[PDB]
């Protein structure tokens, strides 16, 4: 899995971010960044 | 002939063997997921637009712009606030683009 | 040193000036274009770093900029103007460019045909994004625009749109451009015959004109062309055994088909990079010509422009917008002096030791009599003190000529 | 000329292009603007200054009252112009950049 | 707030203001340069491709371009206006 | 390296033909504002 | 303009209604050639 990991000022890993769990963590990997402001993001793409 | 190749050298149709009959090659459906989100301030509420895609692939809504599921389209017109194509702009709610308000001047 | 030239008469031409405000909001694909179907190419591909998210990022900024030129050339309407159910322009027509009921796309009949002039990709991991403004709304964005020129002049621009009558508007453009208001008005039908003709000549010059949108086919094909040569560059072996990845994959052990394939995909990223730079470039210049045509549309649209050939040759009067493909024409009406006549003309009349100058036109003389007239029309007047205004004695002035100055107060 | 490169010669000869800078030096000192915007209509050349001083806010009377003292600023620009263009190193540097 | 200060005077000034219409219209081909009379370089080039003609085409934009540019400043003019063979422009002297 | 060397060539004088077209554009601009008419906008011909 | 009874001249941006008089208006050739006009009386200064 690819997992996007926010460290603190100490190095603890406070918070992750699982970027196959779903759409929006998906968006919040691919922007780099926990929090993601209003608009269209294009993460991956769909091909059967 | 064997396989026809469309411009730009696309291997577009080929013919098969035993039954003569000739194919044609249409590549596999393939676009660019994007994300549609009010930001994960406002909501973590989260709508999906499978680009250039039918609505025949894994509240749905088939525009010009692709596959759009977890927005439901409503009839009347917003100014844009998301930016999605085809006209169209995004509870997530998706809408056509309302340009301005209509305003006739009484001419005389 | 003493001949003038004023025209006795005008022509109310207009011109099509066609603008390119857009492209296609084309789009390409890391491993769909640089590697295919192929985990070990993608493998490859990763060492190279961020160089394809980079080019991905400069094409979706390029198609942003697209959709942004569109909005901001045609959304220049705050509300979307409606025109009159009845069209009594003072003899105006503008059938040909506002738009008619019976087209389903509602679109003007020179709109219809610089759509039918112009003739019309995504099979090998490109994408076509449709533009954000769709052809009806651009239209409908036109139309409003349209509405307004004719309802408002340029007062809708400015801010809440004031009724105003054409012929009345069209009076105040020339008034704008150094003629009198009532130049239009004693010549009302022939201004209004001559626009109703030339209107009718644009349709004739636009379908009668082969390569007349040749400036939007010409970026159409740019585009076209460019995608054709990206998707052709597939084909080529950059030096490598084969075009065809997955042969060489098949028939190739680890160690040199690495090689091979590394080499078609330093060629293929040269390849997309040059061309995701010709689009930035094209991109560039298609922002260029977006910021005239807005400026355009805000000048000669919006308002009356001063400043002599932005607008189309001659005094410009006013402007129509019309929506094309990635594109917007415009029909630019202006007002071009006709049959001129010379005229002896003095820069000061000496009238009882005083200096009287013109306080708007020139003073003229036809052989005998002398007139005070408007520049850009004669129409020549008796001098008098209220047209006139004195400075001076006659001795500074390098041309005199003495006439006497009529002030109605002594009869 | 080196190997592989060549320099197209401009379609437009410098002769051709001083005949253009003369034709709208003509049609600028002989019909003012009115050229521009269609036929020459031919006017005095201090008539067409009064009515460009009359364009910037002052009265064209200002001009006739002191033709003499306007030319001669002119005529003593346009003089300080060829010295200063040509007593002055990289004026034209942005040609030769 | 009840002062202003109003010009009794003026000067004619004048301003030299230089602007670049075009470049030298520069062609490169390359076959020739980057494989010189030799065929197998040409070769070898041919599985690069269309870079060099698209290279071409992009050099022969930009002549067409500075052409355009020249012809787009200075041909802003119908017709070829002639001056007066007399200078009687009222004092005002053009000779230079 | 002698075909990125010459690609590189390329580019600079697009850049270059693109700046040269702008100084190009903003020169008829002036012919016409300034030549074939009177400007009233303000330093566009020339102080004053 | 005409606000319903009787008729003045203002300026277009502003509505500063003044009496019609012949020092803000011109006159220029007669009623027979210009299209759409109404009669009233254009004050005289000078005659009262
Ligand atoms: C204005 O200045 C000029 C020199 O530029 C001078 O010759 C002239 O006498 C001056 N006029 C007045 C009224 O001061
Ligand atoms: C303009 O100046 C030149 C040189 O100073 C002189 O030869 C010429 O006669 C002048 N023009 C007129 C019309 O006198």
């Amino acid at each position: 899995r690819t997992f996007l990991l926010k460290y603190n000022e100490n190095g603890t890993i406070t918070d992750a971010v699982d970027c196959a769990l779903d759409p929006l963590s998906e968006t919040k990997c691919t922007l780099k960044s926990f929090t993601v402001e209003k608009g269209i993001y294009q993460t991956s793409n769909f091909r059967v | 002939q064997q396989f026809g190749r469309d411009i730009a050298d696309t291997t577009d149709a080929v013919r098969d063997p035993q039954t003569l009959e000739i194919l044609d090659i249409t590549p596999c459906s393939f676009g660019g997921v994007s994300v549609i989100t009010p930001g994960t301030n406002t909501s973590n509420q989260v709508a999906v637009l499978y680009q250039d895609v039918n609505c025949t692939e894994v509240n749905v809504f088939q525009t010009r712009a692709g596959c759009l599921i977890g927005a439901e389209h409503v009839n009347n017109s917003y100014e844009c606030d998301i930016p999605i194509g085809a006209g169209i702009c995004a509870s997530i709610i998706a809408y056509t683009m309302s340009l301005g308000a209509e305003n006739s001047v009484a001419y005389s | 040193n003493n001949s003038i030239a004023i025209p006795t008469n005008f022509t109310i031409s207009v011109t099509t000036e066609i603008l390119p405000v857009s492209m296609t909001k084309t789009s390409v694909d890391c491993t769909m274009y640089i590697c295919g179907d192929s985990t070990e190419c993608s493998n490859l591909l990763l060492q190279y770093g961020s160089f394809c998210t980079q080019l991905n990022r400069a094409l979706t900024g390029i198609a942003v900029e697209q959709d942004k030129n569109t909005q901001e050339v045609f959304a220049q309407v705050k509300q979307i103007y409606k025109t009159p159910p009845i069209k009594d322009f003072g003899g105006f027509n503008f059938s040909q460019i506002l738009p008619d009921p019976s087209k389903p796309s509602k679109r003007s009949p020179i709109e219809d045909l610089l759509f039918n002039k112009v003739t019309l990709q995504k099979f090998n991991g490109l994408t076509v994004l449709p533009p954000l403004l769709t052809d009806e709304m651009i239209a409908q964005y036109t139309s409003a625009l349209l509405a307004g020129t004719i309802t408002s002049g340029w007062t809708f621009g400015a801010g809440p749109a004031l009724q105003i009558p054409f012929p009345m508007q069209m009076a105040y453009r020339f008034n704008g451009i150094g003629v009198t208001q009532n130049v239009l008005y004693e010549n009302q039908k022939l201004i209004a015959n001559q626009f109703n003709s030339a209107i009718g000549k644009i349709q004739d010059s636009l379908s009668s004109t082969p390569s007349a949108l040749g400036k939007l086919q010409d970026v159409v094909n740019q585009n076209a062309q460019a995608l054709n040569t990206l998707v052709k560059q597939l084909s080529s072996n950059f030096g490598a055994i084969s075009s065809v990845l997955n042969d060489i994959l098949s028939r190739l052990d680890p160690p040199e088909a690495e090689v091979q394939i590394d080499r078609l995909i330093t060629g293929r990223l040269q390849s997309l990079q040059t061309y995701v730079t010709q689009q930035l470039i094209r991109a560039a210049e298609i922002r260029a010509s977006a910021n005239l045509a807005a400026t355009k549309m805000s000048e000669c649209v919006l308002g009356q422009s001063k400043r002599v050939d932005f607008c189309g040759k001659g005094y410009h009067l006013m402007s129509f917008p019309q929506s094309a493909p990635h594109g917007v024409v415009f029909l630019h009406v202006t007002y071009v002096p006709a049959q001129e006549k010379n005229f002896t003309t003095a820069p000061a009349i000496c009238h009882d030791g005083k200096a009287h100058f013109p306080r708007e036109g020139v003073f003229v003389s036809n052989g005998t009599h002398w007139f005070v007239t408007q520049r850009n029309f004669y129409e020549p007047q008796i001098i008098t003190t209220d047209n006139t205004f004195v400075s001076g004695n006659c001795d500074v002035v390098i041309g005199i000529v003495n006439n006497t100055v009529y002030d109605p107060l002594q009869p």
